[PDB]
Formats: C-alpha cells, sequence, structure tokens
RNA sequence: CCCCGCGGACGCUACGCCGCGACGAGUAGGAGGGCCGCUGCGGUGAGCCUUGAAGCCUAGGGCGCGGGCCCGGGUGGAGCCG
RNA sequence: GAGGCCACGCGCGCGUCCCCCGAAGAGGGGGACGGCGGAGCGAGCGCACGGGGUCGGCGGCGACGUCGGCU
RNA sequence: CCCCCCCGGCAGCAGCACUCGCCGAAUCCCGGGGCCGAGGGAGCGAGACCCGUCGCCGCGCUCUCCCCCCUCGGGGGGGCC
C-alpha cells in the first residue's frame, strides 16, 4: 500500500465540445491539428474556448 | 541491470572498462607473486631440512 | 542539387558523431577524476587518524553529511506528524528508501519518525549499488528508468551533472546542487530485506531495527536491494 | 588489400580485452595508417526470334506477384542475438572426457555403461559402449541424460574415422511422397536396416577400443552389467 | 535531371489509432459508461420467415470481467429481429 | 641511465613555458603545451554481456482404437 | 607459570593449523537451480526491392611492412616510430 489520496487525481475539465454541432466540431478539428502542431499558445486558448460551455462564451457587445 | 551487464553499465560509464581491466590485471599480478613466494618458502622449508 | 545535399547531410552527420565522440571523452575523464578524488578521501581519514594516534591525541572525523532512509513500516495507523513528515522524506510506501542531506533542520525531522524508519550513513559502494541497479529518474514527472545518460543530461546538465558518475558524485559528496539531483530521483522502490530483520518495532541500539544505525545501513541495503 | 592479422589484442575475460585505446593504438602503428580521401541485372535482353517480332524483348527477373492476400503481418523487431543453432557455441561438462565410462539414463540401452569417444559439431556425445559386449553400437547420446563416472580409459591415438558425423547418425525417413490419402497401409521400410558401412565403421573403432578395455582386470564385466538403484543406496551419496 | 527494374506492407470508425508513467479497499451517497435487457413509435436493413417466426427444452459449441449474447439439436406452428 | 601507464599521435603559422649560443642577456637555432588562426569526405569487412527470443535444432505417435477439448 | 627486560631476530598476518572483526573506486572471475520471452515497419540510405543482420555502446582486421609457431592455402602470435 501506498500513502497516497486519490479524490483530487481526475481533473475536471472539457476534453472536447458537449455540443454535437458538427460545424463546432469540424473546426475544433483545426484547432486541434493546430495546437499540437504550432508552438503558438493563441491556438491552445482558443481550442479550449471552443470547448467550453455557452455561459461560459459570453457574448461581447459591439461598443 | 549495469553491475552484471558489461555493455550497459560502459554505455552509461565508459570508464568502468579501464577500472574493471586494471583490477583484472592487478589482482592477477597479486596472486602470481603470493603463489611464487609461497613456493619459495616451501623451497625453502624443503632446502633447510634435506641440505644434508 | 542533389550533390549538394548529399554533402550537407554528410557534414552534419559528421558533425553531431564529433559531438557525441567528445562528450563521451568527457566523461569518460570526469569518471577517471572521479576516482582519484574518492581514493583521496578514503585515504585522507586513514592518513588523519594515523597522524593523531602517532602524537596520542584523537582524531574525530567529520559528522557525515548523507543519510540514506528506508522506510519500515506500513501505511496503517500513522499519526498525523509522522505522517506528514514521511511524506516530506518522499517515503510513501514501506520499504522506500531516499538520501538525505544531513544538518539541523533534516535530523530533527528524523527524530519526529524515528520508530518508522531505519537510517544510516551510506558509503560510496551502497550509492553506486543504488543508483545503478534501481535509479530512477522523475522525468516529466514520469518514474523513468536511468537508462541513457542523455535523460541525466537534459535534466541536469544545466547544474552540471551529465552522468551517472556526476550523479554519484553529487549524491555521495553532498554538492552545491544536491537537493535538485536528489530530488531528480525517484524514491528507490527495494525488495523485503533477505534473511529478514531483527525486529522492526523497536529501536536499533535495543536488538531492534528501527533509528540509527550508523554505519550498518549498508549491511541492510545488500540485503534490501 | 592485405593479409588478415591476428587480433592483437588478447582477450583476458570476455569483453575485455587485454591493452588499453592507446595502447592498441600503436600495436595497430595507426599512427602512420591514417586514410582521408582517395549490379546485378534485374532484367534482361533476349532475342525473341522470328519475324516482324521487334528486335528483342527486355524481360525482367522477378516478376511482380499474381496474387495478394487480403492482409499480411507486420515484420518483426530486430534482436541482436538469438543465433541458430548451429552457431551456438557446445558446452562439455567437465567429468566427461574421451575414453570416459558412461551411463545412459534413457532410451532402449537404459542403464548402460558405455565409452565416451567426442562430442560432435552439434554437442550429442559419441559413444560406443562396444556392441560385443552389451550391444550399444556407434550411437549418439545427449550429456545431459548420462552419468559420467570416475573410471577411464585412454582412448588416445584410436583413429575415429572423419566421416562419424552428425550427418551420419541423423535419422532417415521414407514416408511420405507419391502418397496422399492412406487406403493401403505403408507399413513397409518400418524395419530399419543396419548398413554395410555403419559395421565396418563398427568394427572399425571397436577392434582397436577393445584391446584396451582388456587391459585393465574385469572392466569387460563392468561395461557388460547395468546400473541400477539398489533399496539401500542412494545417488546422491554416491561417488560415480 | 533517379530510373537495366515504373515499383514499395499496414494505417487515420480523428467519437479513430498509438506511446509512456503512476495507481486500483469500500457501507450511506454521488457520477460515468453500457455493441446490457424489456415494450411500443419514426426511419433504415431490396432484413429474416410455412424449405418453418415467437415461445419452450437441451450431459451440444462458444463469446463477454459482467449485465448478457450468438450458434447446433429437439418441440412448436405464424410471425420476428438488427 | 643497459620497467609500468596514457580515451597521447598530420602539417604551416601564431601564442605560453623550458633549452642553446646570447657577437646590447639583441638575433636566430631546438623541445613541451595550446581551448588560437579562411576555406568540404574516409570505406570495407566482421565479433558482439549492445533500444524485451530464437533455432538456418530434433524425436515419438496416430482410425472402429486412440488423440485434443482448463468450459 | 606470570611480569619487566639492554634488546629482540625470522616467518606469517584478521592465516590454505576454521582463535577473535569491519569492509571493497581498498573487487574481480567462474558455475549451478528456478520463473519468464511482453513488444513487433528500428532503413536520411541505395532513390531501398530475398525477411531493414539496424541505432547507442564495446571491440577485431584490411586499405603499411617485416618476422615467429603450428597445419597445407588455413590457424595462432610479436609488432612497425
Ligand atoms: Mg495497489
Ligand atoms: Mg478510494
Ligand atoms: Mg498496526
Ligand atoms: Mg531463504
Ligand atoms: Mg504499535
Ligand atoms: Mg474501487
Ligand atoms: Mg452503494
Ligand atoms: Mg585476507
Ligand atoms: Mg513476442
Amino acid at each position: 500500500g501506498v500513502d497516497i489520496r486519490h479524490n483530487k487525481d481526475r481533473k475536471v475539465r472539457r476534453k472536447e465540445p458537449k455540443s454535437q454541432d458538427i460545424y463546432l466540431r469540424l473546426l475544433v478539428k483545426l484547432y486541434r491539428f493546430l495546437a499540437r502542431r504550432t508552438n503558438s499558445t493563441f491556438n491552445q486558448v482558443v481550442l479550449k474556448r471552443l470547448f467550453m460551455s455557452r455561459t461560459n462564451r459570453p457574448p461581447l457587445s459591439l461598443s | 541491470n549495469p553491475l552484471k551487464n558489461l555493455r550497459i553499465m560502459l554505455k552509461l560509464n565508459p570508464y568502468a572498462k579501464t577500472m574493471r581491466r586494471n583490477t583484472i590485471l592487478r589482482q592477477a599480478r597479486n596472486h602470481k607473486l603470493r603463489v611464487d613466494k609461497a613456493a619459495a618458502a616451501a623451497a625453502a622449508l624443503q632446502a633447510k631440512s634435506d641440505e644434508k | 542539387n542533389f550533390a549538394e545535399l548529399k554533402i550537407k547531410r554528410l557534414r552534419k552527420k559528421f558533425a553531431q558523431k564529433m559531438l557525441r565522440k567528445a562528450r563521451r571523452k568527457l566523461i569518460y575523464e570526469k569518471a577517471k577524476h572521479y576516482h582519484k578524488e574518492y581514493r583521496q578521501m578514503y585515504r585522507t581519514e586513514i592518513r588523519m587518524a594515523r597522524m593523531a594516534r602517532k602524537a596520542g591525541n584523537f582524531y574525530v572525523p567529520a559528522e557525515p553529511k548523507l543519510a540514506f532512509v528506508i522506510r519500515i513500516r506500513g501505511i496503517n495507523g500513522v499519526s498525523p506528524k509522522v505522517r506528514k513528515v514521511l511524506q516530506l522524506l518522499r517515503l510513501r510506501q514501506i520499504f522506500n528508501g531516499t538520501f538525505v542531506k544531513l544538518n539541523k533542520a533534516s535530523i530533527n525531522m528524523l527524530r519526529i519518525v524515528e520508530p518508522y524508519i531505519a537510517w544510516g550513513y551510506p558509503n560510496l559502494k551502497s550509492v553506486n549499488e543504488l543508483i545503478y541497479k534501481r535509479g530512477y529518474g522523475k522525468i516529466n514527472k514520469k518514474r523513468i528508468a536511468l537508462t541513457d545518460n542523455a535523460l541525466i543530461a537534459r535534466s541536469l546538465g544545466k547544474y552540471g551533472i551529465i552522468c551517472m558518475e556526476d550523479l554519484i558524485h553529487e549524491i555521495y559528496t553532498v554538492g552545491k546542487r544536491f537537493k535538485e539531483a536528489n530530488n531528480f530521483l525517484w524514491p528507490f522502490k527495494l525488495s523485503s530485506p533477505r534473511g529478514g530483520m531483527k525486529k522492526k518495532t523497536t529501536h536499533f541500539v535495543e536488538g531492534g531495527d528501527a533509528g540509527n544505525r550508523e554505519d550498518q545501513i549498508n549491511r541492510l541495503i545488500r540485503r534490501m536491494n | 588489400k592485405g593479409k588478415p592479422h591476428c587480433s592483437r589484442n588478447p582477450v583476458l575475460v570476455r569483453g575485455i580485452g587485454r591493452y588499453s585505446r592507446s595502447a592498441m593504438y600503436s600495436r595497430k602503428a595507426m599512427y602512420k595508417r591514417k586514410y582521408s580521401a582517395a549490379k546485378v541485372l534485374a532484367t534482361v535482353t533476349k532475342p525473341v526470334g522470328g519475324d516482324k517480332n521487334g528486335g528483342t524483348r527486355v524481360v525482367k527477373l522477378r516478376k511482380m506477384p499474381r496474387y495478394y492476400p487480403t492482409e499480411d503481418v507486420p515484420r518483426k523487431l530486430l534482436s541482436h542475438g538469438k543465433k541458430p543453432f548451429s552457431q551456438h557455441v557446445r558446452k562439455l561438462r567437465a567429468s566427461i572426457t574421451p575414453g570416459t565410462i558412461l551411463i545412459i539414463l534413457t532410451g532402449r540401452h537404459r542403464g548402460k555403461r558405455v565409452v565416451f569417444l567426442k562430442q560432435l559439431a552439434s554437442g550429442l556425445l559419441l559413444v560406443t559402449g562396444p556392441l560385443v559386449l552389451n550391444r550399444v553400437p556407434l550411437r549418439r547420446t545427449h550429456q545431459k541424460f548420462v552419468i559420467a563416472t570416475s573410471t577411464k580409459i585412454d582412448i588416445s591415438n584410436v583413429k575415429i574415422p572423419k566421416h562419424l558425423t552428425d550427418a551420419y547418425f541423423k535419422k532417415k525417413k521414407l514416408r511420405k511422397p507419391r502418397h496422399q490419402e492412406g487406403e493401403i497401409f505403408d507399413t513397409e521400410k518400418e524395419k530399419y536396416e543396419i548398413t554395410e558401412q555403419r559395421k565396418i565403421d563398427q568394427k572399425a573403432v571397436d577392434s582397436q577400443i577393445l584391446p584396451k578395455i582388456k587391459a585393465i582386470p574385469q572392466l569387460q564385466g563392468y561395461l557388460r552389467s547395468v546400473f541400477a538403484l539398489t533399496n539401500g543406496i542412494y545417488p546422491h551419496k554416491l561417488v560415480f
């Protein structure tokens, strides 16, 4: 036996969109490739935002 | 395992070959000296007993 | 351009081979220099004790600065303070081993977990046996076996440690970068002591196994891995 | 090109040479042997012959496959060892020297005492407890399944024929050409026949081993008897 | 400038495939997955079926960690399943 | 001056140190070290304690009696 | 028999006369028994074509020349400044 604690082993985060929108899934595929095959941290942030729920993607006003 | 596999040890520590070679050469030299020294003692023991 | 690109790849491959050749010669010569250093330290303690006895005095050796700590009790029913200190020693399992740099702060930690550990002062052989047979590196949070020198150099080369010999030299002679080199090593997963223990529930000086056995930790280590 | 030389680096332990890198550099005279700078026809042209057939034909060798299986197996990785059996080093126990009396433990010659002659290329021992003594011909045996006794005869300066090899003793088979389904019994030739050559070889070796057996008293009686375990005796206390 | 050869395995249901490391007790309770199961509806299988459906029986052959499932034999006699 | 070790081995020029004569202790002639200086390339066989097993080793037995089936 | 000698000499030496230790950069060689064999496209090279005998690591010989010792060209050695 090992003296460790297993309550935080599984990190709770979005690994994919919960949506079934096939157009969202296609450009998730595109940004999954660009995040992996580039060093751009911009593509990483955009990819994880594509996974997010609607409440985590609030609208942006023009102003 | 190193310490059991010679080439694996030489991959991690190339100087282990010359230490091992020096040890094997040294131990053979020391063993030969102790053998010849002991034979001389027996030869002197035989000479001092059968000197006539 | 087929001829020119062949020349480029040959020059690049030959340059990389020379760099590997030069790095191997450095590794060879550092181990030769470490071997000189080890025997100088070993002979010096003998020489210092001899001149003291010649004058009728006493030569008190330097207090040992390196300890090997082995956890000997299990994980059931452990008090919270002992449980915390064992985690800070990276001993979360029974028969786990870790090198510990000895000072006032670390020794007072060893006194708290005293019924739970057996420790002592490893010699040069014990360090070599531990690193070579059971040495695993914490590389990218993964337990990677130390099968190639490039695994040490990529993680510890910025500290000057680039080979197994450099790692052993830093552990044995507690160097400037002992903390980095020691934490790089995954804590040693040793077997049960072949031949058994005396008594794990009492101190070593009272016929058991717990506590600080001074240099008899090497006898334990030979049976343990 | 130049004539090959011996290793010039004596082995002292397997994997370690006696001389170092610089010592072997000077032994090889590498200081003056310094060098800086300076197929198979797949297709064949054949005259096809015949009027207005063109001149010739560019006939290629190893035509492409007519058929492909629906799926294949990936090739293996590489193992840097695992030599074939013919290239294995053959090990022999120190108690088995030419002329040693051995005890067979398996086979129809179970328990018989035979004379060891030589180890063959496969590591199988060649023995002949002489046929006039215990009916053991020139026959191969495995060193793992014999007991080497202490008694020996000096079979030096005897001439074991050179054709006595592993190929000589390898078993021969008949079945099964020109026959697919068994409706007429193919039990013929099941009688193994002793070749005249095997009888000649048996006579040749035994003619020069037997006088050396008779040289020491009642060894032939020892070779005629078989080994057995009496109820009082235990193999771990026995000196062989 | 490839060419005496005109040639060169597999893959990548990307909700897929592959690699490495650590770990695995569990009541009350929570969550995920279920190509587990039942009934009915929209689609789909140019699906199955009196040359034998459902159901039932079976010292028959198997698959799955499991829930369960497939196939053989018998009985049955008109429907059934992915 | 009658042994052991070296993971020491191309030149040219530059530097540092040591040696000689040193006719200003100038100026040249020699050794050792160098991490210094603008200019491309070794190949060809093998053996293996070398990024997880192979044999380019072999034997016996098989139809109304036996062979295999951990279920 | 014990102690001190004015002082010892020789061998051996934690002894292969099994009295009493701690060790191995001051440590190497060899053998035996048991269990196991997971993985499966490693080719910067020819532009691969018989199934990549490949990478890292450790070595041997040749592209120099003399000898030495056995076999009858083959095998084993000394090197060669
Ligand atoms: Mg566990
Ligand atoms: Mg739990
Ligand atoms: Mg308890
Ligand atoms: Mg035991
Ligand atoms: Mg207690
Ligand atoms: Mg659980
Ligand atoms: Mg529950
Ligand atoms: Mg001794
Ligand atoms: Mg396999």
